[PDB]
């Protein structure tokens, strides 16, 4: 995350490290939505171009942390994976369009204070507050900048921006399963996400009911934080219906 | 940079 | 579930994290 700051304890239960097994690394983030699922990036796990393309086996899951680096004895928990989900109309060869996987873990985890699901909007909160001005929170513990490495969890509170400027910023094809969020050059704030924040939510809270719902997935982004550039997100909504039929085809 | 995870999680 | 989104240091206790407000603020 850059330009953001330190997560408060607690701020952000939902938020999932995806961990490599060997090496021992940060992979990617990722959020909890019930307490056996736990939803990411499809190109957290599956990116051609770089080579990428990890099984189950690869990867561990930690749930409930804070520092990047520490083993957080007592407090988080670590779950092994039982399968990986990728959506079949994932687009990793132009626009990373429709980029969503799920992960179902082994056991339940139990939650915690530190530990607790995130709610995936239903099509009225998605109407209500997928609005251009309206802000959401990306949080990970990604690099700092682009071109270092935070000691803590990091958030930053973004803007969704109009879909014709998101579209002016970049020569990618945007699709209606893609949003962007970022400030403006003249709007004089800044933040976005960054490498290693990939798969990780972006989350509104709703005045209706006080709830946190995860709007989107961290997915691409040309640079990190370059003026006129935004980050584009995975429109968790208008993929509700795959989310759902893999859940109640493997729940 | 990161600090070893119990050996159990790595079976 | 019926609980998601509902952090326990925060909504469950009534506190308010740093800058939620600044979310709040901008559903207008
Ligand atoms: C459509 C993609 C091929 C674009 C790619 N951009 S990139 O930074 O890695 C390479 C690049 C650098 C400068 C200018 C143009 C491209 C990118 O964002 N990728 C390629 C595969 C993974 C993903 C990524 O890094 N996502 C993380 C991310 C997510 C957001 Cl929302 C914002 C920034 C970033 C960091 N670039
Ligand atoms: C990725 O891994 C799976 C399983 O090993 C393989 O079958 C597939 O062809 C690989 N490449 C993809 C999905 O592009
Ligand atoms: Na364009
Ligand atoms: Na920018």
């Amino acid at each position: 995350i850059v330009e953001g700051s330190d997560a408060e304890i607690g701020m952000s239960p939902w938020q999932v490290m995806l961990f490599r097994k060997s090496p021992q690394e940060l992979l990617c983030g990722a959020s909890l939505i019930s307490d056996r699922w736990v939803l990411t990036a499809a190109h957290c796990l599956l990116y051609p171009p770089w080579d990428k393309n990890f099984t189950e086996n690869d990867l561990l899951v930690r749930i409930g942390k804070h520092s990047r680096t520490r083993y957080e004895r007592n407090i988080e928990k670590i779950s092994m994976l039982e399968k990986i989900y990728i959506h079949p109309r994932y687009n990793w060869r132009e626009n990373l369009d429709r980029d969503i996987a799920l992960m179902k873990l082994k056991k339940p985890v139990a939650f915690s204070d530190y530990i607790h699901p995130v709610c995936l909007p239903d099509r009225e909160t998605a109407a209500s507050l997928l609005q251009a001005g309206y802000k959401g929170r990306v949080t990970g513990w990604g690099n700092l900048k682009e071109t270092g490495q935070p000691s803590v969890l990091q958030v930053v509170n973004l803007p969704i921006v109009e879909r014709p400027v998101c579209k002016d910023s970049t020569r990618i094809r945007i699709t209606d399963n893609m949003f962007c969020a970022g400030y403006k050059p003249d709007e004089g704030k800044r933040g976005d996400a960054c490498e290693g924040d990939s798969g990780g939510p972006f989350v509104m809270k709703s005045p209706f009911n006080n709830r946190w719902y995860q709007m989107g997935i961290v997915s691409w982004g040309e640079g990190c934080d370059r003026d006129g550039k935004y980050g584009f997100y995975t429109h968790v909504f208008r993929l509700k219906k795959w989310i759902q039929k893999v859940i109640d085809q493997f729940g | 940079d990161f600090e070893e995870i119990p050996e159990e999680y790595l079976q | 579930e019926a609980d998601c989104g509902l952090r326990p240091l925060f909504e469950k206790k009534s506190l308010e994290d740093k800058t939620e407000r600044e979310l709040l603020e901008s559903y207008i």
